[PDB]
């Protein structure tokens, strides 16, 4: 079978499959930067810019 | 004109106090072996700001603008009191009675709400 580490080997001839896992890929990216900035906004504090 | 209560309801113009023509700049003379008074006073809030907490360091807090969020129920009316002639020829005017409170909340920037007792009393 194939061994851990080459799991995604099976998309290198699915072209289909291959743009579904780039679809993913970028679909978390986005995810990431929306909850990212969430976080940051509900923890920011604009009071003071200068000190 | 005589509007009615019927023509009113709903509008958002019981909220607002009564208003003279741009041709009224007149004059009324007091006539100081008389007596007066006001037999309405109406004021109409438009703008609310409150004052800033300047840092340690500070330099100046200004007065910042904020949102009103309690519609329109922040006026004061059917104020009443007499206007004294006074002996250097002042005007005094000494509330007695009327609608002279309104509370009021209005919201800074960042969403911290302030509430207020807008009055006149006394
Ligand atoms: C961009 C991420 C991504 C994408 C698109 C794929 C895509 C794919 N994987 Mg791969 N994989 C990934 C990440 C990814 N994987 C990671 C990080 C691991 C290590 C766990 C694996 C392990 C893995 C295995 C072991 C196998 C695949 C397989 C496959 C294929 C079929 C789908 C499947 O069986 O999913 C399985 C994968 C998952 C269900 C990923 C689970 C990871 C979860 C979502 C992480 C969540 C962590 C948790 C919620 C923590 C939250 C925060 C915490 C504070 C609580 C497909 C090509 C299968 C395949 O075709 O083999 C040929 C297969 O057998 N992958
Ligand atoms: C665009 C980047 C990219 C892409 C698309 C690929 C794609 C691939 N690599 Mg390469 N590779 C890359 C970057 C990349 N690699 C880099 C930077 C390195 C150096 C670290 C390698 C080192 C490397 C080795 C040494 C091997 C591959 C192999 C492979 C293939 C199988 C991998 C697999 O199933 O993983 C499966 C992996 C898991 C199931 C779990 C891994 C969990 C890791 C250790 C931690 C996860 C971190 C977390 C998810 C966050 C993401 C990281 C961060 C950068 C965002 C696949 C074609 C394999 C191959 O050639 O097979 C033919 C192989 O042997 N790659
Ligand atoms: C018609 C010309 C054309 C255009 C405009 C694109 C555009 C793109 N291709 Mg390329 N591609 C083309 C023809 C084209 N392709 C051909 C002829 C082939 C061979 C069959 C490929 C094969 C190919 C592969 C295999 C991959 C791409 C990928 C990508 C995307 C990478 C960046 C990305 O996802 O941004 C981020 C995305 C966004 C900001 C969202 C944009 C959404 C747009 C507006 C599309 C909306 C829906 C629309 C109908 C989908 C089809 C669009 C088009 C890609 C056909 C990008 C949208 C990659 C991809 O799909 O990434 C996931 C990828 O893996 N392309
Ligand atoms: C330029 C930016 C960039 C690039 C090139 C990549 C490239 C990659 N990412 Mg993506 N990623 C990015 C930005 C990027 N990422 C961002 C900004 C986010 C949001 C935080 C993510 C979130 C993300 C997730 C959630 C996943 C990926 C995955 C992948 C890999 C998919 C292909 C594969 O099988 O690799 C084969 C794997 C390797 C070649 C391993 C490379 C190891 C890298 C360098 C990390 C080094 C070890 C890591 C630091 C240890 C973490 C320990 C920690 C848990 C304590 C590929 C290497 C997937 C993945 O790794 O699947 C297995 C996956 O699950 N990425
Ligand atoms: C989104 C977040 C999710 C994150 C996903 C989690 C990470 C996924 C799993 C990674 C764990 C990898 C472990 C695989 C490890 C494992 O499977 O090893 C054995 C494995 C043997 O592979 P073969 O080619 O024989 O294939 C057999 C197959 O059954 C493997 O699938 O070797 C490889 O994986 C090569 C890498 C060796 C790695 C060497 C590690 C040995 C260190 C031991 C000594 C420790 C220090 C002690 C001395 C001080
Ligand atoms: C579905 C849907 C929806 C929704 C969406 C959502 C809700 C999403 C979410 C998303 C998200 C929410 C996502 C996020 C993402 C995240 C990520 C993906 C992350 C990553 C991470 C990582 C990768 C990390 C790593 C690390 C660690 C952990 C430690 C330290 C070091 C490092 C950095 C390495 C809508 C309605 C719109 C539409 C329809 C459909
Ligand atoms: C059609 C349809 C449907 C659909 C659905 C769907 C499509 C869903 C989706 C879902 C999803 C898609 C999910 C998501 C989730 C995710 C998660 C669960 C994530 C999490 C994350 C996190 C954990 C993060 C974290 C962080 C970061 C990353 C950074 C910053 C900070 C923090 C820490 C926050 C239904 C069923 C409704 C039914 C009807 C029909």
């Amino acid at each position: 079978g194939l061994p851990w580490y080459r799991v995604h080997t099976v998309l290198i001839n699915d072209p289909g499959r291959l743009i579904a896992a780039h679809l993913m890929h970028t679909a978390l990216v986005a995810g990431w930067a929306g909850s990212m900035a969430l976080y940051e906004l509900a923890t920011f504090d604009p009071s003071d810019p200068v000190l | 004109q005589t509007l009615t209560y019927d023509d009113i309801v709903g509008t958002g113009l019981a909220n607002k106090c009564p208003t003279l023509d741009d041709t009224a700049r007149g004059a009324y003379p007091i006539d100081s072996s008389q007596t007066y008074r006001i037999a309405r006073l109406c004021l109409q809030p438009t703008t609310f700001l409150v004052k800033e907490e300047p840092k340690n360091k500070r330099q100046e807090a200004e007065f910042v603008p904020t949102k009103l969020v309690t519609r329109e129920t922040t006026s004061l009316d059917q104020i009443q009191g007499e206007l004294k002639v006074n002996s250097d020829g002042s005007l005094t005017f000494v509330e007695e009675d009327g609608i002279d409170f309104q509370p009021v909340t209005v919201q800074m920037a960042g969403g911290e709400r302030i509430p207020l007792l807008f009055t006149v009393k006394n």
